[PDB]
RNA sequence: UGGCACCUCGAUGUCGGCUCGUCGCAUCCUGGGGCUGUAGUCGGUCCCAAGGGUUGGGCUGUUCGCCCAUUAAAGCGGCACG
RNA sequence: AUAAACGCUGAAAGCAUCUAAGCGUGAAGCCCCCCUCAAGAUGAGAUUUCCCAUUUCUUCGGAAAGUAAGAUCCCUGAAAG
């Protein structure tokens, strides 16, 4: 799962580690193996995810 | 239970020229390596090969750090007796600019068959010029 | 100290298109390929040399770039002169339309010739000149002439030079 | 350089002008016919192919006489390739004669050596015997196969096998005389091989 | 020429050089030649 | 030459020679050089170099050693003192 | 193309310097030249020539059954074993 939402998160200038941070950072629960299955199958919605941890590094 | 599983076949395969002048012997192999095994892909799977074709020209002007052109050497041994021979990095370079690029990446891939497998997907070429514009390759940039 | 205030007095128009010093002259024409990375500014009489950093390489680099835009425009409008001479009983020296016989002592002759640019006469049979525009190929032929036979310490006889102080030492 | 191809017949001796007596090979080399040129711009490299003997249309089938038809010649039984050769002369159906050669030329001669069958250590490998008295039991046997430390025993360690059938190039052969009527070579000296067999006759390269 | 691991001076005209990373030293008289 | 006693006593055969070799370089010969209290022919010492080569006998079980006669030379060591 | 070594030009460091940039020589040694094996080199290469596009079945991947070029079983043998 790891290695798999680190090649979804690369697609929208970001880390997986960036995108770990700001997830927590803003309050998003979701665990890796439904993270990774958004990227896979739903990856429209991962991409809303992606934006809501971008915001909270940046404030 | 519930996690996808790629199928062989399944995930389409592209092709890719990459151009290897005034790049380090090592900062390129590393990359390409991971084209080849797919892990810039979210449709991953480790029994499965998922990667990407990868075309290298301009392979004579890779680039080699400090005195490597000279201090390193490439060791061979042919099982007889006192049968090692030795080549240097720069000498290798000049003559056989290929077998320098397939021995620096084939030991960044995995060592069992299916790794055996993604190095048959590497065409490495010393000029500027290929041979594949059938497939219609496209140029990747490095990162 | 100083690696600076070049002259170019007539006789010479430096065209370098960054690397290429082209310097003309009465006596020829020489170029070459300096690294593109010190300043170099072509003017009526001098080319100013200078450096970016104030570093190691720089210095160096400095030094060695003047000195030979120097030798240059010295030599291809008045040239270099390399001048030798011969020790020895039987120690012929002669030239023979373009090459070179030495007879220093050894079971055949001695073959030498100038490369272009080079110009190689013998006034006397016992003496050699070698004559260019050139300091790097002017010196480096007078060398090889030289290494036929070195003079030895003990008779000093062989090719030597006239400013060379040849330490002879005593055999027996 | 030249190059022919011939079947050796025997050994004999002749007698020089001085009166000396030398050991010569005889050869003969009719029928030699160029069939194909071989070039950069269609191989890769530069190469003539000769055909020695021709044989009965029974013999051959329908591939090689298809082959043989661009020359406009009989089916051949030996074919072979030159190289290092000027393709400039060599036109394709000519006939190539002993005449190529003269008295006095240097040759290499290039063959098959004779069979030997099964073959032991001193014999294939000239090797030294054990004792034939003085209590021993040791006579024509290989010797130590090695050391103990590696576990095993290295490569070419030499033992006993199939001996001859091999092919040697003799180098720096004269020859004595050309006969062009009876299409003979006389060599001086031995070349490899058994009688009736192929003998390859080039200049020599050195 | 002495190959030594105490490669220093002997008289007043010695010179101690570096050619090619390796310590030596030059002078006129040829029995002072000395590379580390 | 020794110190220890870690594997082996429900068995790890121990000297010399024979047959067959292979590796290291701290080089015996041959190859290339610097210094010399190197006139020449010979030498001394140090640096690079492992490609090939490196004898036949007398005494002794002998390795070792001495001797006879040669040779460009008759190297030193590891491989369960192969 | 080099090892030890010997040099040219040349600054750092107005001189000096075989060295930093740039050049030239330089070993029985390295890579070639010489002899042999070698496309299972699964990366399975290349050239010349020969045979051609049959008939029954299958729901499709496909199968069987007579052949062409070619080879073999069987027999006489040695230059081979
Ligand atoms: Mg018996
Ligand atoms: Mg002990
Ligand atoms: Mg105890
Ligand atoms: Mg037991
Ligand atoms: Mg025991
Ligand atoms: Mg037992
Ligand atoms: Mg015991
Ligand atoms: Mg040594
Ligand atoms: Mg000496
Ligand atoms: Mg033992
Ligand atoms: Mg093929
Ligand atoms: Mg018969
Ligand atoms: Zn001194």
């Amino acid at each position: 799962w790891i290695a798999r939402i680190n090649a979804a998160a690369r697609m929208q200038d970001l880390s997986y580690s960036k995108l770990m941070h700001g997830l927590k950072l803003a309050g998003i629960d979701i665990n890796r193996k439904m993270l990774a299955d958004l990227a896979v199958n739903d990856i429209a919605s991962f991409n809303t995810l992606a934006d809501s941890a971008k915001k909270a590094l940046a404030k | 239970r519930t996690t996808y599983m790629a199928k062989p076949g399944e995930v389409e395969r592209k092709w890719y020229v990459i151009d290897a002048t005034g790049v380090s012997l090592g900062r390129l192999s590393s990359e390409v390596a991971s084209i080849l095994r797919g892990k810039n892909k979210p449709q991953f799977t480790p029994h499965i090969d998922t990667g990407d074709f990868v075309i290298i020209i301009n392979a004579g002007k890779i680039g080699l750090t400090g005195k490597k052109a000279t201090d390193k050497i490439y060791y061979r041994h042919s099982q007889y007796p006192g049968g090692l021979k030795s080549r240097t990095a720069g000498e290798m370079r000049t003559n056989n600019p290929e077998k320098l690029l397939e021995l620096s990446i084939k030991g960044m891939l995995p060592k069992n068959s299916l790794g055996r497998q993604l190095f048959k997907k590497l065409h490495v070429y010393g000029g500027s010029e290929h041979e594949h514009a059938a497939q219609k390759p496209e140029v990747y940039e490095l990162r | 100290i100083g690696k600076k205030t070049i002259v170019i007095p007539a006789g010479v128009t430096v065209t370098l298109n960054g690397s290429t010093a082209t310097v003309k002259g009465p006596k020829g024409e020489l170029v070459k390929e300096f690294n593109p990375e010190i300043t170099i500014n072509i003017e009526g009489n001098e080319i100013n040399v200078s450096r970016p950093t104030d570093n190691k390489n720089h210095r160096a680099l400095h030094g060695t770039t003047r000195a030979i835009l120097n030798n240059m425009v010295v030599g291809v409008s008045e040239g270099y002169e390399k001048k030798l001479e011969l020790i020895g009983v039987g120690y012929r020296a002669q030239k023979q339309g373009d090459k070179l016989v030495l007879n220093v002592g050894y079971s055949h002759p001695v073959e030498f010739v100038a490369p272009k640019g080079v110009e190689i006469e013998v006034p006397a049979n016992t003496q050699v000149i070698v004559k260019g525009y050139n300091k790097e190929h002017v010196g480096e032929l007078a060398a090889n002439i030289r290494a036929v036979r070195p003079p030895e310490p003990y008779k000093g006889k062989g090719i030597r030079y006239e400013g060379e102080h040849v330490r002879r030492k005593e055999g027996k | 350089t030249k190059g022919i191809l011939g079947r050796k017949v025997g050994m004999t001796q002749v007698f020089t002008e001085n009166g000396e007596l030398i050991p010569v090979t005889v050869i003969e080399a009719a029928q030699n016919v160029v069939l194909q040129k071989k070039t950069v711009e269609t191989d890769g490299y530069e190469a003539v192919q000769i055909g020695f003997e021709d044989k009965r249309a029974k013999l051959s089938n329908k591939p090689e006489q298809g082959h043989v038809a661009k020359a406009d010649t009989t089916p051949k039984r030996f074919i072979r390739e030159f190289r290092d050769v000027n393709l400039d002369e060599y036109e394709i159906g000519a006939e190539v004669k002993v005449d190529v050669f003269a008295e006095g030329d240097i040759i290499d001669a290039t063959g098959v050596s004779k069979g030997k069958g099964f073959q032991g250590v001193i014999k294939r490998h000239g090797q030294s015997r054990g004792p034939m008295a003085h209590g021993s039991r040791y006579h024509r046997r290989p010797g130590s196969m090695g050391p103990v430390a590696p576990n095993r025993v290295f490569k070419n360690k030499l033992l006993p096998g199939r001996m001859g059938g091999e092919q040697i190039t003799i180098q720096n052969l004269e020859i004595v005389k050309v006969d062009v009527e009876k299409n003979v070579l006389l060599v001086k000296g031995n070349v490899p091989g058994a009688k009736k067999a192929l003998v390859q006759i080039k200049t020599a390269t050195k | 020429m002495k190959v030594r691991p105490s490669v220093k001076p002997m008289c007043e005209k010695c010179k101690v050089i570096r050619r090619k990373g390796k310590v030596m030293v030059i002078c006129e008289n040829p029995k002072h030649k000395q590379k580390q």
